[PDB]
């Protein structure tokens, strides 16, 4: 228990599964470019009204 | 650093560089560049399936000549750049006296130290 | 109806004996094995091992040891001869000090 | 916005409660609206009703994270009265992580959320109390 | 010997190797001249 | 040669379209080696016109 | 020490343009010449170090470790045939030149002035061992072993660089002598604790500490023998060397934040000495043995006593020698039975009547038999830790009992009593293997006669 | 050598080497009938270069010396084992088929490269389209699992669809019993051991799929068994052949430049030979590949860029 | 502040949002690019005429000749897209999957 | 595609980048970016297939909308203080729009969704030349307009660009998308240091362009798009293996190799400021973007996959491609650790 399988579940598993989930949510996109320009739109609006950048 | 000889835009070396000594013979950095040139010749013989360390000796001497020449000019410009950095630093030292005070170097007779004895 | 591979059943027990039972440890060239015997049994045991043993048997006074012996002998003889207590405390001068006072 | 995260730093620490907790709910709901805007712009939820439902889930969960964090911060600061140690916000980050595990209805992800959120929140208070500047000097 | 229908090269030309050796020796002569000029300039200015 | 070598199932892992599968990765396909996807037929624009009687 | 550096650069291309059936004698002879050359350096007298223009100096923190590395190189090399003998001449030259490059960066690492240069040469030590163990590891997860190795050593060792740049631009240059002379204590703030935690944590991962020691055992069971001995002896003792170098600065807060690390290393020492009792896979027993001894080393380093540092370097040198030897005998047994598993290879008392004597002598040096330098190290560390807390001697002696128990069990299990009468392929032991035995242990006993050399700079 | 785009621009052209002698005439047909007899007759009576039997060791014959290396380096086809027993679990049909495909693609590129080099036209036998038909026929016999046919079909979709077809196809038709009589009279027992339904499927596919799907591209000359062995009539029919159909009439110049500077440096063509799909009959494992490549590179002729290979020449390695 | 500048900046921002969100026609995307060209044109020209800075009236003519040749390039690309497919929809571009 | 016309179009790419480098007038910079776009469209579609058509479509739309947003920034700049010098700006709103237009152009994490799409379907020559020049040229403009940038903008884009280019790179079993995600990570690094000492960023530009040149030269040496083909180029070409080993470890950033001099000098002149938590976060993410390099190196040379034959046929024909300048760029990219005081060659 305490050495092998529990250290393999504390350090490598949590990090590795977090990187696996973030990779399989980021790169798992399809080719509808309307979505990417909507991301551009919400990036411009979050830059204007959420956090001040000209101020 | 921003020029500070932002007048001549690509003066590669002024007459200001002709007062410091150039990089001398058998300095170790140019010898390192020459060994890197020989390694470039070795791997160029390696890729083209011709025998390594053979039949490309004019290309060996070509690569060594080219890298030693380029590294020589780079060393010259390098030493000029560090020299002008040093000289501008010392000009700003000698310019403003009062922002750089001589710290009154108290000897250890009176400089107290917290001790915290470790056991 | 499937194999997934093609390679041969390899290797075999290529015994380093059954050919040259006089031979020493490594591979099948029966001259350079004798040369390896020569180099690792003259340059590991003959010229390195006992020479290093006699080098560490006596080298100069590593970390100033016998110097420290004789200097301590002479200094304790001094501090017997002058009657002052040997190894007075306060190695630094008790006058040459500045305590931060209240 | 920088003005209301500065409002979250504006409360003495210390306690002026209902206000620190409302600022925490506002920050969490703003972050949840950000993440819900990304997740509705990158998915095509098909259709608008499910988009409203997903945005409601992400905003309500992030605001509940902010609420529970502000609650346990306020209570720990009232009880133990120590603005030096960030151990109060260590407890706060673990409480937020366990409630994130409750809102996702898993246990392993919740325990990892306790660990990571507790350590990062203790780091935030620890670096604020010693003083580590935000993003820049920007001088030399 | 052993080849069929040509050796493509292996028998080199006699302009490329002469060109490379010529420009290499030329660059060596130029850098030696550069170093002599620089030592002369340094010892003339200081 | 008695040493372990990577094999057909490691080769199947390090291939396909993307490495790590999801519930949504079935729509991805490995790319064509020509990088060409030829076949489609466009004859809907065989557009008619009645050059008529009058 | 540039007279040590430039013959290593003049040894490598000789192996490249060495002809067939002549790589071996050339490399072995010239590395033994390097061993006499290494023996010339031992001169460290009295008050100061022995310095050399800016890059180089020598202390007894570095001199026996350097002699250990350059003595270990021919032993390393002569372990490293007969398991790549049927491979190509070019790949053989590539492997041997890779080991020579690794030795070169190790000498660079032990003869370092600045800790920045120490960091560069630290991950220069890191890089070739990756390629060696992952290419020639000879099992199905040498991949996983090399990957865990590289990611733990980078991901621990990396913020150490940022802390070193911070010490650079807060105290001027980073000579060890200036840091002896310009140091000042940094009190119990929080950022002091973070900088100390980053530096010591990088080294903790290199040790390995008990929290992150899953690093080691895959990289020992899934490596060739040269990289095995390099990995264990020189990398773990290099980590301890680096901690001994950096801990001269930042004294006043280690009393406040060393209490988790000492505790973790003690209880992990007990748990690791218990876990290397009952496992299979005979190779791995010595791996967790090395984990247990380096945990003892860590406790010794951080309790900050001159007795503790003398015993620490003694335990480092003794365990490097013993673990390298015992790895080589494990490779001999794996040459015999093609197993790596413990309970299969049995007997070896009728068969191989003097290979058993080297197994016995190695396990007795591991046991801390009293002329072994292992016992000198363990004894000084026990004296210092009983001065440290007056009750933690029970964990020390329980470690002592269990250590003798598992080492002697590893002896008598496989190598006391009955062949399984189906092995029937062992040949009598080669002169090469016995040559590696008498190259391990004769310097151990002849160092055990007059061991005043190997004790630390606090002589 | 020196050929490229810079030599193209600084040089004249690639166009003015046309026409009426530079052409791809391709006599194809059934086994044991359409071979070197009629092809070397037309190579005689037309004044136009020829290529021999494109078999296993053509890749040996194309470079160095033309020595047929053994089947550990040029195989592992075992053609005589294929004619003895084409049923083995260990894989003997498809490795032979893919090797024939790659070697015929090599000789086809040789023919097209020498055609683009100024002329003067070539006569070919048993090109790669016929190899496609050959594998489809021995799949109809039931000798290859259909997944591996799909592998070959993916290879054929990738490679040939960016090249040019030949100019003319001269088909030979000989029935079953006359092929059996000629293959008796040749005397090879391994040739006799092939079965009759195999030839029947070759006939069925090679008449009902190839000659239809030519479809006035690669204009044809379909001769029977009784009307053959006359170089005069077929060379007269080739000079009858007005050149008006197919992709060869419109290039214009630039795609010919692409083919000239693409067919050279033949590993460029060989990029798409092995895909790989990993093929449980084709992929040789690691150990065998290692010792085969080493025991290939200790041959004295093929030893690292034979133009610079010591003990073969070229007596100039500059001291 | 010259109040007409407000409506022209408003027209720019609306043309930008129209460029970003779009239903199916890439033709309409090129069309909103042309409109955004016109918006920057009119704003820069009214700037130059308020300033009387008539040495540099190069902004209008050169900005719109360049952005119009950009629009011509886009139109030829749309010709090629509608050639190698049936239509020019945003759908049937989802191949070359990321 | 007549080769004279190809030399013309390459000279116009050179001309667009030089016009960007050379002027003080803002409209000339916009002309340079636009001419770069116009000529970098037909370096793509060197083949026929419609993958290149859709990639050129997506690239054209995003590149032109970034250029128009930059023109908006210049026009609002001259609504305010009216000068045609490339200097410190005089509007925070125009600096906002200008940084976001350059962020859309050279690739940042909210703005990078076109980069693996454009690099997937195109040939390697077009991909190499667009990565080199389209990540070169706006660094000149950024170097010029650095004294008037809100640091939150560049810093947030740089942090998020490094972590997105890291997190995306772990999954792709292609090669061009691995290289594109690595490009996004390095552009985040090359932007993150801009407001502190830009000699670091421009020397990072030099080193990154040398590295990408060696990478795409070693992939022009053998037409490989998957790692399966990399294993078969292990079995057919042995020196390619150890060069992929050394250059992939150099893209990793390991100290005795020359991939370290970019990162560590950046961390030096970064942590001479009071930012410590951010360099340790960034460099832990630079530990994160190394695993796909490790599995790539495993698939090439450290392990030996089973190889399809017809390499038995291919062994008679050596590597008879063309190499741009492989050995010089290689040993300049790999053995350049001890020349860290060639930092100051730049200015
Ligand atoms: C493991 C994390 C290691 C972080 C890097 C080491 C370090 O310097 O941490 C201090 C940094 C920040 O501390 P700091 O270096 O900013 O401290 C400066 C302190 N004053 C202002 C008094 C001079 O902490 C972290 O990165 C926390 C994680
Ligand atoms: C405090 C100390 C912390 C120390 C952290 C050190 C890094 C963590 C451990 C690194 C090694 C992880 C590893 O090797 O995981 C194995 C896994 C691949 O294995 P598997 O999923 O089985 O794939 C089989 C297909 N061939 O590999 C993966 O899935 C790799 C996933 C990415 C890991 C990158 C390293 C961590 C970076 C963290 C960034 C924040």
């Amino acid at each position: 228990l305490l050495d092998l399988i529990w250290l393999e579940t504390i350090l490598p598993k949590t990090i590795s599964l977090a990187q696996m989930k973030m990779s399989t949510t980021i790169t798992s996109q399809k080719g509808l470019i309307k979505l990417y320009f909507l991301s551009f739109l919400i990036t411009i609006l979050i830059s204007t009204t959420l956090l001040n950048f000209h101020e | 650093m921003t020029g500070r000889q932002a007048r001549a835009p690509l003066q590669f070396l002024p007459d200001e560089a002709r007062s410091l000594p150039p990089p001398k013979l058998t300095d170790p950095r140019l010898a390192y560049i020459g060994f890197l040139g020989y390694c470039s010749g070795l791997i160029d013989n390696a890729i083209r399936r011709r025998p390594v360390l053979s039949a490309g000796l004019h290309r060996q001497f070509l690569y060594i000549t080219s890298f030693v020449f380029v590294g020589y000019y780079l060393l010259k410009r390098q030493d000029y750049m560090y020299a002008v950095r040093d000289h501008d630093m010392f000009s700003y030292i000698k310019s403003h006296p009062e922002d750089f005070p001589e710290k009154d170097k108290k000897t250890y007779r009176e400089v107290f130290e917290e001790f915290h004895p470790v056991r | 109806p499937t194999l997934r591979w093609q390679e041969d059943p390899e290797p075999e027990d290529e015994n380093l004996y059954e050919k040259n039972p006089d031979s020493h440890g490594y591979d099948k060239d029966p001259a350079v094995d004798v040369w390896n015997m020569r180099v690792v049994f003259f340059f590991g045991f003959s010229i390195v091992l006992v020479l290093g043993s006699t080098f560490v048997a006596y080298l100069p006074d590593y970390r100033m040891q016998e110097w420290a012996r004789r200097e301590a002998e002479r200094l304790v003889k001094y501090r017997e001869a002058h009657g002052l207590p040997l190894m007075e405390s306060n190695c630094f001068d008790p006058s040459k000090i500045q305590l931060p006072e209240d | 916005a920088k003005t209301l995260l500065h409002q979250y730093w504006d409360i003495p620490e210390g306690t002026e409660c209902h206000r620190k907790t409302y600022a925490a709910t506002s920050i969490g709901g703003a972050s949840g609206l950000v993440v819900s805007a990304y997740s509705v712009a990158l998915k095509t939820p098909t259709s608008f009703l499910e988009g409203v439902a997903r945005t409601g889930r992400y905003t309500f969960t992030a605001a509940a994270i902010g609420a529970i964090f502000g609650l346990t911060s306020c209570i720990s600061a009232q009880v133990r009265e120590k603005p030096d140690d960030p151990l109060n916000y260590l407890i706060g980050g673990c409480a937020g992580g366990l409630t994130l595990g409750a809102r996702t209805r898993s246990y392993g992800i919740g325990a990892a959320a306790c660990a990571y959120m507790g350590l990062t929140a203790a780091l935030v208070k620890m670096g604020q109390l010693e003083g580590w500047k935000v993003f820049a000097e920007p001088k030399v | 010997k052993f080849y069929i229908q040509e050796p493509p090269h292996g028998s080199p030309n006699w302009l490329k190797v002469g060109l490379t050796l010529g420009t290499s020796a030329f660059l060596w002569i130029y850098l030696i001249k550069q170093h002599n000029e620089d030592v002369l300039e340094y010892k003339r200015r200081n | 040669a008695r040493q372990w070598q990577p094999d057909v199932e490691w080769a199947e892992q390090y291939g396909g379209a993307v490495m790590y599968p999801t519930k949504e990765t079935a729509h991805w396909k490995p790319p064509p080696w020509n990088d060409v996807d030829p076949p489609k037929d466009t004859l809907v624009s065989n557009l008619t016109l009645n050059f008529g009687p009058q | 020490m540039l007279k040590y550096i430039i013959p290593t650069m003049m040894l490598m291309p000789l192996t490249w343009l060495s002809k067939n059936s002549m790589i071996w004698i050339n490399t072995t002879l010239h590395s033994l010449l390097i061993s006499l050359t290494s023996l010339l350096l031992l001169n460290q007298f009295g008050d100061n170090s022995l310095n050399f223009s800016l890059t180089f100096f020598s202390d007894s923190l570095s001199t026996p470790l350097l002699i250990l590395t350059m003595w270990l190189l021919p032993l390393m090399l002569m372990a490293s045939q007969h398991h790549l003998s049927k491979e190509n001449l070019a790949r053989k030259k590539l492997f041997i030149s890779m080991l020579i490059l690794l030795q070169l960066f190790l000498i660079m690492t032990f003869t370092a002035t600045e800790l920045i240069f120490f960091y560069i040469m630290f991950e220069a030590t890191l890089v070739p061992t990756l390629i060696i163990i992952t290419r020639w590891g000879n099992q199905t997860e040498r991949l996983n072993a090399g990957l865990y190795f590289l990611f733990y050593t980078l991901a621990g060792s990396l913020p150490l660089l940022v802390a070193l740049i911070y010490i650079q631009n807060t105290m001027g240059s980073l000579n060890f002598l200036i840091l002896q002379y310009w140091v000042q204590p940094m009190p119990n703030s929080w950022s002091n604790t973070f900088m100390w935690l980053a530096c010591m944590m990088a080294f903790m991962v290199k040790m390995p500490l008990y929290g992150l020691h899953l690093w080691l055992p895959k990289a020992h069971v899934e490596a060739p023998i040269a990289g095995s001995m390099v990995l264990a002896a020189i990398l773990l003792k290099l980590g301890g060397y680096g901690m001994m170098r950096i801990t001269l600065l930042l004294n006043p807060i280690t009393d406040f934040m060393a209490y988790p690390f000492i505790m973790l290393s003690l209880w992990g020492m007990i748990m690791t000495s218990s876990i290397c009792l009952r496992q299979t896979d005979l190779k791995s027993l010595i791996a967790y043995s090395s984990v247990s001894h380096m945990a003892l080393v860590i406790v010794a380093i951080l309790i900050q006593t001159p007795w503790s540092y003398m015993g620490a370097t003694a335990l480092m040198i003794a365990h490097g020698l013993t673990s390298s030897m015992l790895f080589c005998l494990a490779n001999s047994n794996y040459e015999r039975v093609h197993s790596r598993t413990m309970i299969l290879a049995r007997g070896l008392q009728t068969l191989l009547p003097l290979m058993a004597a080297w197994w016995l002598l190695a396990s007795l040096t591991n046991l801390a038999l009293p002329p072994s330098i292992n016992l000198i190290g363990e004894l000084f560390v026990v004296m210092s830790t009983f001065s440290w807390s007056n009750i933690t001697i029970i964990l020390m002696g329980l470690n002592m009992v269990i250590t003798a128990l598992y080492s002697l069990y590893m002896l008598i299990t496989t190598q006391r009593g009955k062949h399984t009468h189906h092995i029937n392929n062992i040949l009598p032991s080669f002169t090469r293997e016995n040559a590696l035995m008498s190259l391990h242990m004769l310097p151990l006993l002849l160092l055990s006669l007059n061991p005043k050399i190997i004790l630390g700079p606090l002589y | 050598l020196q050929y490229g785009p810079l030599a193209y621009i600084l040089g004249e052209k690639t166009t003015k080497k046309m026409t009426e002698n530079s052409k791809l005439i391709t006599v194809d047909g059934n086994i044991c009938s359409g071979k070197s007899k009629l092809a070397k007759e037309v190579a005689e009576k037309l004044g136009l270069k020829h290529f021999p039997e494109a078999g296993i060791h053509y890749a040996d014959s194309t470079t160095g010396d033309g020595k047929p290396l053994p089947v550990r380096f040029s195989g592992n086809c075992s053609l005589e084992k294929f004619y003895d027993d084409p049923k083995s679990n260990d894989g003997n049909s498809y490795r032979l088929q893919a090797w024939l495909y790659a070697s015929r693609l090599l000789q086809y590129a040789d023919a097209l490269e020498h055609l683009l080099s100024t002329g003067q036209g070539v006569v070919l036998e048993r090109s790669i389209y016929s190899d496609f038909v050959f594998l489809e026929a021995m799949y109809r016999q039931g000798f290859i699992r259909k997944q591996c046919v799909d592998h070959y079909n993916q290879v054929k979709k990738v490679t040939v669809c960016e090249y040019l077809p030949p100019h003319v196809v001269i088909y030979v038709d000989v029935p079953v019993s006359e092929v059996q009589s000629r293959i008796q009279k040749k005397g090879n027992p391994h040739e006799m051991k092939i079965t009759s339904a195999y030839l029947q499927d070759i006939e069925n596919v090679y008449k009902g799929t190839f000659l239809p799907e030519m479809s006035e591209k690669c204009e044809v000359l379909q001769y029977s068994a009784w009307e053959a062995e006359d170089a005069e009539k077929v060379v007269e029919d080739i000079q009858y052949l007005k050149y008006d159909k197919g992709p060869w009439l419109d290039q214009d110049d630039r795609k010919l430049h692409n083919l000239r500077m693409l067919v050279q440096d033949k590993l460029e063509v060989l990029n798409y030979t092995s895909i790989p799909v990993f093929l449980p009959e084709v992929t040789i494992g690691a150990h065998q590949s290692d010792r085969v490549f080493q025991e290939f590179t200790e041959l004295p002729g093929r030893k690292y860029r034979a133009g610079y290979n010591e003990d073969v020449g070229d007596k100039w390695i500059w001291l | 502040m010259s109040l007409v500048y407000m409506n022209i900046m408003m027209a720019f921002t609306v043309s930008l949002t129209g460029l970003l969100m779009y239903r199916s026609h890439l033709m309409s995307s090129l069309l909103c690019l042309e409109g955004m060209m016109l918006s920057l044109f009119i704003l820069a020209t009214l700037m130059i005429l308020n300033s009387h800075f008539t040495l540099a009236s190069m902004m209008p003519i050169i900005l719109l000749v360049f952005a119009a040749c950009e629009a011509a390039l886009g139109l030829s690309l749309l010709v090629m897209v509608s050639n190698t497919y049936g239509t020019d929809y945003v759908q049937n571009l989802n191949l070359l999957q990321c | 595609m007549n080769p004279i016309i190809l030399i013309i179009i390459l000279m116009t790419v050179m001309l667009g980048t030089i016009i960007v480098m050379i002027s003080t007038h803002w409209l000339l910079i916009w002309i340079g970016f636009e001419m770069n776009m116009l000529a970098i469209i037909p370096i793509m579609m060197k083949k026929h297939n419609p993958r290149a058509t859709e990639a050129s479509t997506k690239y054209f739309l995003t590149q032109s909308t970034a250029s128009m947003l930059l023109m908006m920034a210049i026009i609002i700049n001259l609504m305010f203080s009216g000068q045609w010098t490339v200097m410190k700006l005089f509007n925070p709103m125009a600096s906002m729009l200008m940084t976001m237009a350059l962020a859309m152009k050279l690739g940042m994490a909210p703005f990078h969704f076109w980069v693996p799409e454009v690099t997937q379907g195109i040939p390697l020559s077009s991909g190499l030349i667009l990565l080199t020049w389209q990540k070169l040229a706006p660094m000149s403009v950024l170097y010029q307009i650095l004294p008037s940038i809100n640091l939150d903008l560049i810093l947030t884009l740089s942090i998020l660009s490094i972590t997105i280019g890291g997190w995306g790179g772990l999954n792709q079993t292609q090669l061009r998308k691995i290289m594109a995600y690595s490009s996004i990570a390095h552009m985040g690094w090359m932007t993150a240091v801009l407001l502190y000492n830009p000699t670091m960023t421009l020397l990072n530009l030099i080193i990154y362009i040398i590295m990408t040149s060696t990478m795409f030269t070693l992939f022009m040496a053998n037409s490989t798009t998957t790692t399966l083909s990399l294993s078969h180029t292990w079995n057919k070409a042995p020196i390619m293996t150890i060069l992929v080993l050394i250059t992939l470890l150099s893209m990793g950033g390991l100290p005795p190799l020359s991939g370290f001099m970019p990162k560590w000098m950046i961390i030096q002149e970064m942590t001479k400021n009071d930012s410590i938590i951010l360099p340790t976060l960034m460099a832990i993410t630079a530990l994160l973007n190394l695993y796909f390099y490790m599995r790539l190196t495993y698939s090439t040379a450290l392990t030996m996959f089973p190889s399809t034959n017809n390499m038995k046929m291919k062994w008679q024909f050596p590597t008879t491609k063309r190499m741009t300048l492989l050995p010089t760029m290689t040993v300049l990219s790999t053995m350049l650790l001890p020349l860290t005081p060639i930092l100051s060659i730049l200015e």
